[PDB]
């Protein structure tokens, strides 16, 4: 003869349930970008220009080295 | 001694491929909230195995309409291919040394098409029929814009010759000169191993099993083996092209080394990529690849071209 037991909510009542979509920004800017990707392209270039021009000097190393054995 | 070269070239290419089955298995399932095999074999090392037992003790079908010549001829090439298309690769020092590699990558390449060509002619059914069709169009949506990207990229190496690679990105990668002929590249290098999200052939949704739906057993797996081989040495030769590891003649151990850890990182960003995306439509790539990969790649060959010429910067080796 106790009290009714059922399932029921709880006292006051239960937490608020989010549904709302929830996308974030979280991104920079497009100017930030396209900047770091020309500073990269402008370091690369300078880089490849010292090095070819070493290499250049090395293949007329090399040449000379075959002109002096030929004869 | 040359045999030896050979073999050691070639069966750690098959054991690389079947492991690679297992770990784009593990990868999918993991990203996808699961574990992937892990009970044949501890961790499923035991996986590949049996799926090769299982494949080639399966019997083989040949098609009552089929032609038997080219549906046999047909994945004997795409395996013969595969493992031909590894020996001018330098690593740091390659099997065969050609004065020009990346055109003999290129020609082996566009040669591999006519595997998936004629066993989905050979095969005499819709489905195989569909699917080489649709190779005919992915092979003319990227290959022209593959050789031009191609011989911009070379341009600074100065030659045609794959070793001379090591040497030119030997104080920087290759990456930071020529980082949109990169992205380009590697979209391209999925479209070309039709890999997803350019996976048109087989059209697993749209086609079941595509240009090798008729094909069973031992066949079925040569392709399979095929396609996971290409994967891994299209990879390789991403990973020489842009990331140039640096080569010590008294220690080619930390090269290949180095090397081999960026090729499987570039493997599992494809395997990534496939289990992120979905599937184009053929029309689509196409487009894609005609009307914003041409014009972009044209304007960045006369870029550079006209860059070493500019800045006195013109690689040697005439
Ligand atoms: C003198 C020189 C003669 C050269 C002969 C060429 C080699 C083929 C000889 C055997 C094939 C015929 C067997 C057959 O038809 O079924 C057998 C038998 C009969 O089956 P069936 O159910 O009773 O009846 C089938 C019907 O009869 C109907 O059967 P079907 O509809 O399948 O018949 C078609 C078949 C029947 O053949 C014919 O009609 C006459 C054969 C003459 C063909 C020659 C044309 C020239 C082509 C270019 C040159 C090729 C090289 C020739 C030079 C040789 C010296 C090196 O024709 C072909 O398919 C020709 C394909 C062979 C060319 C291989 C080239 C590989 C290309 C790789 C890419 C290239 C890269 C760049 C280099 O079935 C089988 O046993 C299984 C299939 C057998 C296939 C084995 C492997 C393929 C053939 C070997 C290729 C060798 C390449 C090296
Ligand atoms: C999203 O669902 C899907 C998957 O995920 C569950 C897949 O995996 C998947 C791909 C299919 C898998 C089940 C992989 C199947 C594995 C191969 C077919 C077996 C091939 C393995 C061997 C043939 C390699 C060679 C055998 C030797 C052991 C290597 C050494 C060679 C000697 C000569 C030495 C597909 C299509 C798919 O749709
Ligand atoms: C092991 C016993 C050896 C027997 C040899 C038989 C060879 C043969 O032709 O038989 C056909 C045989 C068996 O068929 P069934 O009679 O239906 O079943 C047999 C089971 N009772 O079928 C096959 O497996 C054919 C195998 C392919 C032939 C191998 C040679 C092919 C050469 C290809 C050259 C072209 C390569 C293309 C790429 C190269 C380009 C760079
Ligand atoms: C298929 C076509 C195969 C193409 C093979 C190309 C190989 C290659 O490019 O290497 C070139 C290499 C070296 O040249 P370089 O790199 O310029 O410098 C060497 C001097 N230091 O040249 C060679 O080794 C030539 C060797 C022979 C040439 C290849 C012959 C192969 C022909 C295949 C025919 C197919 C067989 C017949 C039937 C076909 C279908 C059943
Ligand atoms: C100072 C002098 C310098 C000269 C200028 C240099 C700077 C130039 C800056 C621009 C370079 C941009 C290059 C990008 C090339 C493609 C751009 C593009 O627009 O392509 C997309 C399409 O590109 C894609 O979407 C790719 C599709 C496939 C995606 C597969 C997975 C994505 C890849 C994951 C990361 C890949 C990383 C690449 C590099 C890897 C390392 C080699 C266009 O498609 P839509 O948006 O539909 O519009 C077209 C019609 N309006």
């Amino acid at each position: 003869a106790s009290k009714v037991k059922q399932d029921m909510p709880p006292p006051g009542g239960y937490g608020p349930i989010d549904y709302k979509r929830n996308l974030p920004r979280r991104g920079l800017s497009g100017y930030s970008m396209f900047a770091v990707g020309i500073g990269t392209l402008l370091f690369g270039y300078w880089s490849m220009m010292k090095w070819n021009r070493e290499r250049r000097r090395l293949q007329i190393e090399d040449f000379e080295a075959r002109i002096a054995l030929m004869p | 001694m040359f045999m030896i070269n050979i073999l050691s070239l070639i069966i750690p290419i098959l054991l690389a491929v079947a492991f690679l089955t297992l770990v784009e298995r593990k990868v999918l399932g993991y990203m996808q909230l699961r574990k992937g095999p892990n009970v044949v074999g501890p961790y499923g090392l035991l996986q590949p195995i049996a799926d090769a037992l299982k494949l080639f003790t399966k019997e083989p079908l040949r098609p009552a309409t089929s032609s038997i010549s080219m549906f046999i001829i047909a994945p004997i090439l795409a395996l013969s291919l595969a493992l031909t298309m590894w020996v001018p690769l330098p690593m740091p020092y390659p099997l065969i040394n050609m004065n020009l590699g990346v055109l003999f990558m290129l020609a082996m390449s566009s040669l591999a098409v006519y595997s998936i060509l004629w066993s989905g002619w050979a095969s005499n059914s819709k489905y195989a029929l569909i699917g080489a069709l649709r190779a005919v169009a992915q092979t003319i949506s990227y290959e022209v814009t593959l050789a031009i990207i191609l011989l911009s990229v070379l341009l600074m190496n100065g030659s045609y010759t794959l070793s001379t690679l090591i040497t030119t990105q030997e104080h920087i990668w290759m990456i930071f000169t020529s980082w949109p002929l990169a992205m380009m590249w590697f979209i391209s290098t999925l479209a070309e191993t039709n890999r997803a999200p350019f996976d048109l052939t087989e059209g697993e949704s749209e086609l079941v099993s595509g240009f090798n739906v008729e094909y069973a057993a031992g066949p079925f797996a040569m392709f399979f083996m095929a396609e996971y081989a290409n994967i891994i040495m299209m990879n390789a030769f991403t990973a020489i092209l842009f990331l140039g590891a640096s080569h010590d003649p008294h220690t080619p151990e930390l090269y290949t080394i180095n090397f081999v850890l960026k090729t499987l990182a570039l493997t599992i960003t494809f395997l990534w990529i496939r289990a992120s995306y979905p599937r184009f439509r053929y029309d689509q790539l196409m487009h894609l690849l005609w009307k914003s990969f041409l014009p972009l790649t044209l304007a960045l060959c006369m870029w550079h071209i006209s860059l070493p010429i500019m800045t006195a910067s013109i690689p040697p080796q005439s």
